[PDB]
């Protein structure tokens, strides 16, 4: 199928501050993937992103019930959802399962890669580090960065290039809002 | 600190609408609007809140209405395809013969369509499969989550294919023990 | 807890 496709999209956004003291609320409107016009409620009415937008801006600032409407969303839509589901969303926290195992860097080589396995935490806010005897190896670290698994749970592999020697200690230690001191898991050569 | 998104969307001439809640990046719900139904995320989410579906059919149909007056307005410009990326990982360390899941990452990409297939040694694979919807990206691109449940075996290797029409040839991603 | 949802806009003809 070569048919044109033509795509609309609208994007009704609630930023939160500290909580539900400062909120934003943005009521966007797009075609294929540019916006056209936006309700910024920092403004307070309507304002043409692009060409294509101003009819819309200026017609829908014309409407008075609309514009209040929407003036009080950050009252009636933003701040109204986010006491909804506050308590599986914000308050929301699982935490990691640690894992480690070595690697190799080369497919014939020796073991030359510590992998920290971190998985299905929540949020997605995290701190990892290696060490070697109580010392913080901040060298040779590679990771696969934070990874979202689109069922509320993240994952992320910090990597050390470290060749090990027999009685050395390794410990992966990791930081993450859900724990209230660090969580360190041990590897021995 | 923490941003809720409704994200909405109409397609021509597919005519594929959706509607969805997003909080920080994770969805919270969407309308099955064949069914006229809430689907939650994750089944706990159903217990503690709601939503009636029909004020999410509303939306659609002025989404569907505007996109008409777009498409005139923009002279019948067109979409541009933007073919994804495409990532397959599992979601904890792989153990033989203990139970994991497979996830194929669809990332970047419009229109949202697409035809996601897993291969399990060249073969089609459907028992236990799982997807979501089109997730909303802040570059207003789209992204996607194809699960497969499985044993870990070396007597097995595994393709997510993703067909796009950003793409010329079908994209696969392999993954093996 | 009944979410709501912020209603879309009949553009200009
Ligand atoms: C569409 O064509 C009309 C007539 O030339 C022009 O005035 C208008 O700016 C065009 N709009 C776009 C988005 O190309
Ligand atoms: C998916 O496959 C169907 C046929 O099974 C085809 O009509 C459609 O164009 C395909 N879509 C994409 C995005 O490749």
């Amino acid at each position: 199928d070569t048919r044109p496709r033509f795509l609309e999209q609208v994007k009704h956004e609630c930023h939160f501050f500290n909580g539900t003291e400062r909120v934003r609320f943005l009521d966007r409107y797009f075609y294929h993937q540019e916006e056209y016009v936006r309700f910024d409620s920092d403004v307070g009415e309507y304002r043409a992103v692009t060409e294509l937008g101003r009819p819309d801006a200026e017609y829908w600032n014309s409407q008075k019930d609309l514009l209040e409407q929407k003036r009080a969303a950050v009252d009636t839509y933003c701040r109204h959802n986010y006491g909804v589901g506050e308590s599986f969303t914000v308050q929301r926290r699982v935490y990691p399962e640690v894992t480690v195992y070595p690697a190799k860097t080369q497919p014939l080589q020796h073991h030359n890669l510590l992998v920290c396995s971190v998985n299905g935490f929540y949020p997605g806010s995290i701190e990892v580090r290696w060490f070697r005897n109580g010392q913080e190896e901040k060298t040779g670290v590679v990771s696969t960065g934070l990874i979202q698994n689109g069922d509320w749970t993240f994952q992320t592999l910090v990597m050390l290039e470290t060749v090990p020697r027999s009685g050395e200690v390794y410990t992966c230690q990791v930081e993450h809002p859900s724990l209230t001191s660090p969580l360190t898991v041990e590897w021995r050569a | 600190e923490h941003v809720i998104i409704q994200a909405e969307f109409y397609l021509n001439p597919d005519q594929s609408g959706e509607f969805m809640f997003d909080f920080d990046g994770d969805e919270i719900f969407h309308v099955d609007m064949a069914k006229k139904e809430t689907v939650w995320r994750l089944e706990e989410f159903g217990r503690f809140a709601s939503f009636e579906a029909q004020g999410a059919l509303a939306n659609i149909a002025v989404d569907k209405a505007n996109l008409e007056i777009m498409t005139k307005r923009s002279n019948y410009t067109p979409i541009t395809n933007v073919p994804p990326e495409v990532t397959v990982l599992t979601n904890s360390p792989v153990e033989l013969r203990e139970p994991n899941v497979l996830i194929c990452f669809i990332d970047k990409f419009t229109p949202p369509v697409v035809n996601v297939t897993w291969l399990r040694n060249g073969k089609p694979v459907t028992t236990g499969v799982s997807e979501t919807v089109f997730l909303p990206r802040e570059d207003h691109l789209f992204r996607k989550f194809h699960y497969l449940p499985f044993l870990p075996s070396t007597e097995d290797v595994y393709d997510c294919r993703v067909e796009h029409w950003g793409l010329d040839e079908p994209l696969l991603k392999h993954w093996e023990f | 807890g009944g979410y709501r949802a912020r209603p879309a806009k009949a553009a200009a003809t």
